[PDB]
């Protein structure tokens, strides 16, 4: 099973910036996504959450306006739409799989 | 080209009665009980949504020696017999009977339940019984009849597919031996090979084939062997709605349906599975115990049973009420009812009389004919001037010692002799 | 003036069968259900409630070559099939199924319940499973037959209306292609534009349109083209009383009802909406596996197949059972049951096998004549000496391979040989 962020680098403050992640060796279709990011001072903060299909979405209020997940089932997909970010949304994001369809959200991130 | 009988075979005004005795069977209705004997003193599973097949085996008309050498000559012409009239005998009352399991795959009650809901974690499984859908068919030929069912079709491709995925369905046809189950109201399928649940459906065909008769395939038949004479008539309804349970397969499409303020809900149980009935049984509806003429077939075989060998084959579930008889554990009953002192078992009887009137008939072997004959089946030759059906499992009728002339001395010949 | 195809359309005692093979199709039967390939190995929407449009193509009879020069001259004279006889092939057995929605809009039982009431601030959708209406329906032409449904119609004047408001209703007709959803007890209308809420009728049609055919527009059509031969047969009574939760649009008039002692009493929910049923499903109502023979059409074209093409239009909701399978998530079962440990699937299956019987017609191109076809169809004179209907989803039905003259070969066309 393979999950493999990329996208994009560095970028000014108050500027927009796309995550992409690329899954493999499991029905992507199938299971809510999540984001979960490590701030440089190494501490684990739940980013955000997609459902299975791309209806469902949610965050915490420290990112409400500016973070938007989005996934393509198509493509086997997850998207992190980061926009206006401060200096304090600084991380290590890292792209995790969540409970699958028929499951509750029960919100431990495996792989 | 295939040629209808009627130009090659004509007929002549010999007629003959033929008919079993009483045939009857009882066994269990749901599955074989073993016994350890003494082997063997168990019960059949004798259930009323069984295929009833019978293999009626005819004198051979050149071998008898009854018609004198005035009727045909055996230089130029060969006999077979040809199939005029059948009357079906039923025996037991009419009755509905049901067919359940203990552990029935029942999750909810969709059907307006304002009762409670069921938590899907423990063993939510019901005893649950049913009344099946309401048949009754028969087909007469002279080879059996072809019936379709589900099946686990092979793998598509040379494909590594996920276990726990749907396998493919393939439809396939086979013919219909005597003791197969008919078409319940769950479908025509292989539910032993399609549900590893074993709790889908009752005890009757949760480990067993449920076919259903192919007229499709049967009336496209070239030469119409499998089927020149057919009767059906079914009728079911949904009495209750229930939910399965298990995890669904198949992901409910989030463009369906709004999740509610719980955004990271799971959505319940979406596997609707209603339990059918066959409502009322009545004597109007009944299809047996009349004569039936065969005048036209629907094939190009008017009737003409090859070989000297009739099939067939009927289903009669108007008559589905089960016995049940109860024996006390103590050699004599005290006065005073536990259900711990009494044995309860579940009995079932099927009860027939067929009945038949043949016609003697003469085949000019020309040529043309004949090589026609002998295109058709090199056997029918080669047994005139091994079996392919021992292979399944019949109900054998004798009746090369049962035909007679006078017509006027049974009640199908009477009936039959209001035809002049 | 339209006129009569009887008068400028001779007929001929040439007769050909034709016929399709047995048609099937496997699906789920509530939803299109995607499986990431290897794009695609999905199952799609086979749904009882879906009409079945069957587009099939007959040989250019000009462009026939086994008929001799003898029968017309292409001087003067074109060829045009008719057709004559109709057998629609049904192949599973009679059945009855459910389609349900586990968020279905059910507030409370407004027929007979003592139970309890319900309060209306949570999510009061409870899962709710239904048997749709009975509707057996069949429709024969040679252009796609024309079907009604109720839209979301454009705002009646430019008039800004508020968020909420209750949309204006218009009537549409669309040509009915393979696919469409057919009245199935809550009307013909476009669920997916008039009801947001995603939730008051089953997933079958939760975002679909269903499509009731417009018998009196084709009827009245000029040169009943669209339908020239319809067998409609459909039943449904209201089995269950709900109320639906929701704000209510429309106040309730206080000319209507006395509030009681609570002069603040808000007025209980007052949409009420029945659980359709299509009751007992029997062989003796069935409409399908019969002989159909067009003689008099309805409409002033007589059965004429313009452009070699025939639309045939079927419904058949009487074998709507579920066949339900269901795998293990363990590679083999461990002899314990736990819901969990097994993965549920619902298919559905539909089997057809269409037969028809032609008859070869001539068409003298005088004048008068073709001037009345050039004012009919100037793409009849074009294609004699693109498509507009490609646009649309049909079944194709190929049988400019499979006509026969030889109609003692096959059912229809010895039950056709019943007509001399």
């Amino acid at each position: 099973v393979k999950l493999v962020e990329s996208g994009g680098g560095l970028v000014k403050p108050g500027g927009s910036l796309k995550l992409s992640c690329a899954a493999s060796g499991f029905p992507f279709s199938d299971y809510t996504m999540s984001w979960i990011r490590q701030t440089p001072e190494k501490r684990l903060e739940w980013v955000a959450s997609i459902s299975s299909g791309g209806t469902y979405t949610y965050y915490p209020d420290t990112v409400k306006g500016r973070f938007t997940i989005s996934r393509d089932n198509a493509k086997n997909t997850l998207y992190l739409q980061m926009s206006s970010l401060k200096s304090e949304d600084t991380a290590m994001f890292y792209c995790t799989r969540a409970s699958p369809y028929y499951d509750y959200d029960e919100g431990y991130m495996d792989y | 080209k295939v040629v209808s009988t009627d130009e090659y075979v004509t007929r002549t005004s010999i007629f003959y009665h033929a008919g079993s005795s009483r045939l009857l069977t009882v066994g269990h209705p749901y599955f074989k009980v073993p016994k350890g004997g003494n082997g063997r003193q168990d019960v059949p599973k004798v259930s009323a949504y069984q295929y009833r097949v019978f293999r009626v085996k005819l004198p051979d008309p050149n071998k008898f020696g009854l018609p004198d050498n005035t009727v045909y000559d055996p230089n130029s012409q060969r006999l077979v017999w040809a199939c005029v009239g059948v009357e079906i005998g039923r025996g037991q009352p009419l009755g509905v009977g049901l067919s359940g399991h203990p552990l029935y795959n029942k999750l909810d009650d969709t059907e307006n339940s304002h009762v409670a809901s069921a938590v899907d974690t423990k063993d939510t499984r019901d005893n649950v019984s049913v009344d099946y859908k309401q048949t009754q068919l028969c087909i007469i030929g002279c080879v059996p009849a072809i019936g379709e069912h589900w099946t686990k079709g092979t793998a598509s491709k040379p494909t590594t597919v996920v276990q726990g995925d749907c396998p493919p369905l393939e439809l396939i046809n086979t013919p219909i031996e005597d003791g197969d189950m008919v078409d319940t109201g769950y479908g025509a399928m292989d539910f032993k090979l399609l549900q590893d649940n074993k709790s889908e459906v009752p005890l009757d065909i949760c480990q067993s084939i449920c076919k259903y008769p192919d007229y499709l395939q049967m009336s496209a038949d070239a030469y119409g062997d499998s089927m020149f004479f057919c009767l059906r008539r079914e009728q079911v309804f949904a009495r209750h709605f229930w939910n399965r349970s298990g995890t669904m397969g198949d992901q409910l499409p989030e463009s369906l349906y709004i999740k509610g303020t719980d955004i990271r809900a799971n959505p319940g149980s979406y596997l609707y599975s209603p339990s059918p009935s066959g409502s009322v049984v009545t004597s109007d509806s009944q299809l047996f115990n009349k004569p039936y003429w065969l005048h036209k077939a629907q094939g190009l075989n008017n009737g003409i049973c090859w070989h000297n060998q009739l099939f067939l084959t009927v289903v009669d579930t108007t008559r589905s009420t089960n016995l049940s008889v109860c024996a006390s554990t103590t050699s004599s009953i005290p006065n005073v009812y536990t259900p711990t002192s009494f044995k309860e078992y579940a009995r079932h009887v099927e009860e027939f009389d067929l009945q038949f009137i043949f016609q003697l008939c003469k085949i000019t072997l020309t040529t043309e004919v004949m090589s026609y004959i002998h295109n058709m089946n090199t056997t029918i030759l080669e047994d005139w001037n091994q079996d392919p059906y021992d292979k399944l499992k019949f109900w054998p009728v004798d009746l090369k010692e049962r035909f007679s002339a006078d017509l006027d001395q049974f009640p199908l010949g009477r009936k039959f002799l209001l035809q002049l």
